[PDB]
RNA sequence: UUAUAGUUUUUUUA
RNA sequence: UUUUAAGAACUAGAUACUAACAC
RNA sequence: GUAUGUAUUUAUUUU
C-alpha cells in the first residue's frame, strides 16, 4: 500500500484517463470524411468516473454523417462481421481503466463481460444502445475494443493504440514511475537561442532556511521569503513569483513542499499565458524539479521539457540587489516582470550579453563581494530603477568582462591546488562554459 | 482626542531627554542642552548640575532609588536620588546617547556612537551594528536588549550575539516598547511595529500610553497620534512655536504611570491633555 | 439604465486618468472607458492584420466578446475592473510596457494590480478566457509602437 | 572540557525545569509592572 | 531517496 | 552607618555544541 | 520524520 500510495498522486489515475482518451478526442475528433463523420459529441464526464467502478456509461458519442450499419457486437480484433444488422448515427465509446492482477490478466472476458452487462443493464446511461467498450489494464498494459460495428475503424483503432500506449505521456509517467519503485533502469548548446521561447527556472532561491536561536539550545530552522526565477535568454522580461513565508505555514518539511510549489506556480502561468507568448521548451539546472514539473505538465504535451547537459552557475540571482530589494518587500505573492540585460540588445546581440552574463554570475559565485565593488567601486555613474548592474561605458563592461573572467581562474589555480599555468584550452572554456 | 493643557519654560537650551518617577508620578527629570537636568514636579524642584556637555539620555531606576544619566562627555553618571550626589562613574565610551535600565537584573545598558552596546554591572560588549546606535531599550525575558541603528537595522540581542534581525526601515531614531510584550520602531516616514502604520511623510520619538494609542513627535512639529492596533492616525497636532520656525519640533516624549510631557526645541515642555 | 446612456455618448475617450481607477463613483465611466480603449486596439490590430500575426486575430476578438460587453454594461466587479483598468493604463504609455507586463501577471495569478507609476480576486472559466486574450493585446501594442 | 563538565549533576530534564520555572518568574514580574502602571493610570484591571 | 524515520537486535560473501 | 570596578581602545581567529540544509 | 506541553478576554460589576 505505501509504494503504490507513491506510484498514483494528484490523481494520477484521472489524469491518466483524460490524457488518453481525451487525446483520442482529437484524433477522433479530426477523421470526419473517410467514416462519414458528422461532429464529435461526448457527454461531460463528472469527475468521478474514473477511478469508481460501480457502473459506467456512454462516453463519447460518435453521431454518423448519414447512417451505420451495427453488426453484432464482437472484439476490435474479432474479425468477420456483417454490419447490415442495424443501423444508427448517434454512437458512443466505453473506455476504461482498472489495475488487473495474476487472476485476470486477460481483459477479453472482462472485455466482453463489463461490455455486455452494462449494455444490457438499466443504470448504464446510453444514447445510443450501440457502442464500443476499450478497457486497459495498466498493469499488464492490455487494452481491447468489444464493440458493435459499422465498418473501417478496426485498424484506425488498431496502429491509434500501438500510438496512444506508446505515446500519450500519462503512461510514460508511469513506466517511469513503476521503474522507480522497481528501481529497474536497463543498463548497457547555442541553439538555446532559437526562436521559439525557451524559459528559465531556477529554484535555489525558492526556500530559503533561515537559522535563528533556539529557546534553551539547539540549532533553530526557518525560512523568509523567497521568488520563483524565470527569464526568456533572448527578451528579457523577468518573471518572479513572490514567495511569501506565509505559504509554509503549518504543513511538514517544505523540500517537497518547495518542488511542488514552484511546480505549480510554473505551470499556472504556462496555462494562462496565450499560445503565442507560451514556451516551447523550460531548461532547470535542478533536476530535483523534474517530477513536480512533469506531473504537471502532463497536461501540454505540446511542449517539451529538457534538462541540463552541462555544467551550470544559477544559483547567484539574489545577491544581485534590487530584485532582491523586492524580494524582501513584498506584503503578498505576485508576479513582477524585469529586464534582464540593463538595455543589451542595443550594443549587442543577446549572444555575448549572455556569454558577460554568466561570467557576472560567476564572479558573484566564488569570491563575491569582491565582484560587487568591482561593479559598483566608482559608483558616480549611477545605474537607474530599471537597470540592475551598474551602468557602464564600451571599455567599462569589457575590461570587467575580462576581470570577472580572471578571479575564477586565479582563485581556482590556487584554491583548488591544480595550477592556472599549465592548463589546456578546453578545460578553460569548460570552466568558462560551466 | 489630545489638547494642550500646560506650557512649562525655563531651560537655557534645548531639552534632549525627559522619564518620569516610575513610582509616584510626583515628578519629570529632564535633560537639557545646557547640561543641566531640571527636575519638575508634574513647579521646578532642584536642579542637577555635573555634566559639562549635553545630556542625551536620562533613565530612572524602579528597584532603585538611583539615576542613571548620559551625555556627549563619553561617561555614564549614577546618581543616588537620596542625597543627590554622583555616586559611580561608568566608562567604556569614547558620546553615549541612550541608557535603559534592565528590569530586573541590576544591569545597564549604554550605547553611543560607538556602535556598541555595554551592559555595566550597576561586563559585556555586543559587537554589532555598522553605525551609531540611537535607542536602546531592555525586556525582562528573550531578547533582552532591542537596539536601534543608522545603518537602518533593528537587532534583537541574546546577550548571554543577535538573536534577529529586522531590517525593513529604509536610520531608526526611537523605540518604544508597549507596556502586549512587542516594540514600536520609527524611521524618516514610515513608523511600523515589531513583535505597519499608516503615514504620510511625517519625518522626520514615540511613546506608547497604557491605553494601547502611539505617540508620534515630528520634526516638523506635527505630533502624530495613532492607535496600536489598528496603524490608523486618528489625530495630528502642530504646536505654537513659541514668542523661528525652525525651532518647532518634539525631541523626547512620554507618559505617565492620561497626560503627555513633550520636550521641545524651543525651549519648553508641553504636557498635553 | 444609465448604461445604456454611457455606451451611446461621444464625450467620453479611450484615455484612462490612473486617479480614477480605484474610484467608486467613476466605476460606470471607467468600464466604458476600458471597452472603448480595447475596442480601439482591435481596430489598429485591424487596419494592419497582415503585418502582425492575422491567424490570432479572430480568435482574440471571440474571447474579448463578452468582456466587452460587460464593461459597456459595468458587470465587473470592482477588483477585477481595478486590475484590468491598470494595465491598460500602463499599456496606453510606450515607456511603461514593463509595467504593463507586471499588472498582467498579478491578474492572471488572481491579485489586485495597482497603478505602479503613480489585495485578492478570484477568476473564472470564461474570465480566465479573455485574460489570456488581453495579452494578447498588449504584444500587439508593442509590436506596433516599434513598427512605424 | 571536563572542568566544566563535573560541575553540572543533573541532566537535560532538571536544567529544564530550572528554565521554565524561571519563565515563569519572568511571566509574574511582567504582569505586576503591568498592573503596577495600570494603577498609576488608577485603572484596576484584577488579576487572573 | 521517496508517500518518512524508536523501537520492529543496526549492519556480512559463495 | 555600608560599597567600589584598575579603566579605555584596537585585533584575528582555534577549539567548540548543535542544522526537519547541501552528496 | 515526531509525540508532549503552554497562552490565546470579545461584550466597561457601583466609591
Amino acid at each position: 500500500k505505501i509504494s503504490l500510495i507513491q506510484i498514483f498522486r494528484a490523481h494520477l489515475w484521472q489524469k491518466i484517463h483524460e490524457s488518453i482518451v481525451f487525446d483520442i478526442c482529437q484524433i477522433l475528433d479530426g477523421e470526419l470524411d473517410v467514416l462519414q463523420i458528422e461532429s464529435v459529441t461526448k457527454e461531460t464526464v463528472h469527475p468521478r468516473k474514473s477511478y469508481k467502478m460501480n457502473s459506467s456509461a456512454a462516453d463519447i458519442t460518435m453521431e454518423s454523417v448519414h447512417e451505420w450499419e451495427v453488426s453484432k457486437p464482437s472484439l476490435l480484433h474479432e474479425t468477420n462481421d456483417s454490419f447490415k444488422g442495424l443501423i444508427t448515427n448517434k454512437m458512443w465509446f466505453d473506455v476504461q481503466l482498472r489495475y488487473g492482477d495474476y487472476d485476470s490478466h486477460d481483459i477479453s472476458r472482462y472485455v466482453r463481460a463489463k461490455f455486455l452487462d452494462y449494455t444490457t443493464d438499466n443504470v448504464s446511461m446510453y444514447p445510443s444502445p450501440t457502442g464500443v467498450m476499450i478497457g486497459i489494464d495498466l498493469a499488464y498494459n492490455m487494452y481491447d475494443a468489444y464493440g458493435n460495428w459499422f465498418n473501417g475503424l478496426k485498424p484506425l483503432i488498431q496502429n491509434s493504440m500501438r500510438t496512444i500506449m506508446k505515446a500519450n505521456p500519462a503512461l510514460y509517467v508511469l513506466r517511469e514511475r513503476i521503474r522507480k519503485g522497481l528501481q529497474i533502469y536497463q543498463s548497457s548548446y547555442a541553439e538555446l537561442f532559437n526562436n521559439d521561447i525557451k524559459l528559465f527556472v531556477d529554484d535555489t532561491n525558492v526556500y530559503r532556511v533561515t537559522v535563528h536561536k533556539t529557546f534553551e539550545g539547539n540549532v533553530a530552522t526557518k525560512a523568509i521569503n523567497g521568488c520563483i526565477f524565470t527569464l526568456n535568454p533572448k527578451t528579457g522580461h523577468l518573471f518572479l513569483k513572490i514567495i511569501h513565508t506565509s505559504v509554509w505555514a503549518g504543513q511538514k518539511r517544505l523540500s517537497q513542499l518547495a518542488k511542488w510549489k514552484t511546480a505549480e506556480e510554473v505551470s499556472a502561468l504556462v496555462r494562462s499565458l496565450p499560445k503565442e507568448e507560451q514556451p516551447k521548451q523550460i531548461i532547470v539546472t535542478r533536476k530535483a524539479m523534474l517530477d513536480p514539473l512533469e506531473v504537471h505538465m502532463l497536461d501540454f504535451p505540446n511542449i517539451a521539457i529538457r534538462p541540463t547537459e552541462l555544467r551550470l552557475p544559477f544559483s547567484a540571482a539574489m545577491s544581485i540587489d534590487k530584485l532582491s530589494d523586492v524580494v524582501m518587500k513584498a506584503t503578498e505573492p505576485q508576479m513582477v516582470l524585469f529586464n534582464i540585460y540593463d538595455d543589451w540588445l542595443d550594443r549587442i546581440s543577446s549572444y555575448t550579453a549572455f556569454s558577460r552574463l554568466t561570467l557576472l554570475l560567476r564572479a558573484l559565485k566564488t569570491n563575491e563581494e569582491s565582484a560587487k565593488m568591482i561593479l559598483l567601486s566608482d559608483p558616480t555613474i549611477t545605474i537607474k530603477s530599471y537597470h540592475l548592474w551598474p551602468s557602464f561605458t564600451d571599455e567599462q563592461w569589457i575590461t570587467i568582462e575580462s576581470q570577472m573572467r580572471d578571479l575564477i581562474l586565479t582563485e581556482y589555480g590556487r584554491k583548488y591546488n591544480v595550477n592556472i599555468s599549465a592548463l589546456t584550452q578546453t578545460e578553460i572554456k569548460d570552466i568558462i562554459l560551466g | 482626542p489630545k489638547k494642550v493643557i500646560r506650557n512649562y519654560p525655563g531651560h537655557p537650551e534645548g531639552t534632549t531627554a525627559l522619564k518620569f518617577l516610575p513610582k509616584t508620578g510626583h515628578l519629570i527629570l529632564s535633560g537639557g542642552n545646557d547640561h543641566t537636568i531640571k527636575i519638575w514636579d508634574f513647579e521646578c524642584l532642584r536642579d542637577f548640575q555635573g555634566h559639562n556637555k549635553p545630556i542625551k539620555a536620562l533613565r530612572f531606576t524602579e528597584d532603585c532609588q538611583s539615576f542613571l544619566s548620559s551625555s556627549f562627555d563619553r561617561s555614564v553618571k549614577i546618581w543616588d536620588t537620596e542625597t543627590g550626589k554622583v555616586k559611580t562613574r561608568l566608562h567604556l565610551n569614547s558620546p553615549a546617547d541612550v541608557e535603559s535600565r534592565p528590569t530586573n537584573p541590576h544591569e545597564f545598558i549604554v550605547g553611543l556612537s560607538n556602535s556598541k552596546i555595554l551592559h555595566y554591572d550597576d561586563v559585556q560588549t555586543y559587537d554589532h551594528h555598522l553605525s551609531s546606535i540611537l535607542a536602546l531599550k531592555y525586556f525582562p525575558d528573550g531578547s533582552k536588549f532591542i537596539s536601534s541603528s543608522e545603518d537602518k537595522t533593528v537587532r534583537i540581542w541574546e546577550n548571554q550575539v543577535p538573536i534577529k534581525q529586522i531590517s525593513d526601515t529604509a536610520s531608526m531614531p526611537f523605540l518604544n516598547v508597549h507596556p502586549n510584550y512587542f516594540c514600536a520602531q520609527s524611521m524618516d516616514n514610515r513608523i511600523y511595529s515589531f513583535s505597519k502604520y499608516k503615514r504620510h511623510p511625517k519625518k522626520i520619538h514615540s511613546s506608547a500610553g497604557y491605553g494601547i494609542s502611539l505617540a508620534f513627535s515630528g520634526d516638523g512639529r506635527y505630533i502624530c497620534s495613532g492607535d496600536s492596533k489598528s496603524r490608523l492616525f486618528t489625530w495630528d497636532w502642530n504646536t505654537s512655536r513659541l514668542l523661528i520656525p525652525g525651532n518647532k519640533p518634539i525631541t523626547q516624549v512620554d507618559w505617565h504611570p492620561s497626560k503627555v510631557i513633550c520636550s521641545g526645541a524651543a525651549g519648553k515642555i508641553y504636557v498635553c491633555d | 439604465r444609465i448604461q445604456e446612456a454611457i455606451a451611446q455618448d461621444k464625450t467620453i475617450s479611450v484615455i484612462i486618468d490612473p486617479s480614477q481607477i480605484g474610484s467608486t463613483e467613476g466605476k460606470p465611466l471607467l468600464s466604458m472607458k476600458c471597452n472603448l480603449y480595447i475596442h480601439e486596439i482591435l481596430s489598429r490590430w485591424k487596419a494592419s492584420l497582415e503585418a502582425y500575426h492575422p491567424e490570432l486575430f479572430l480568435d482574440t476578438k471571440k474571447a474579448l466578446f463578452p468582456l466587452l460587453l460587460q464593461l459597456r454594461r459595468n458587470q465587473l466587479a470592482p477588483d477585477l475592473l481595478i486590475s484590468l483598468a491598470t494595465v491598460l493604463y500602463h499599456l496606453q504609455q510606450p515607456k511603461e510596457i514593463n509595467l504593463a507586463v507586471q499588472s498582467y501577471m498579478k491578474l492572471s495569478i488572481g491579485n489586485v494590480a495597482w497603478p505602479i507609476g503613480v489585495a485578492n480576486i478570484m477568476i473564472d472559466e470564461r474570465t480566465r478566457l479573455w485574460i489570456t486574450s488581453i495579452k494578447r493585446l498588449i504584444t500587439f501594442e508593442e509590436w506596433y509602437t516599434s513598427n512605424h | 572540557e571536563a572542568r566544566a563538565r563535573l560541575l553540572n549533576t543533573q541532566g537535560k530534564k532538571a536544567t529544564r525545569k530550572i528554565r521554565e520555572r524561571m519563565l515563569e518568574e519572568s511571566k509574574r514580574i511582567a504582569e505586576l509592572q503591568k498592573r503596577r502602571e495600570l494603577k498609576q493610570a488608577g485603572i484596576n484591571v484584577a488579576i487572573k
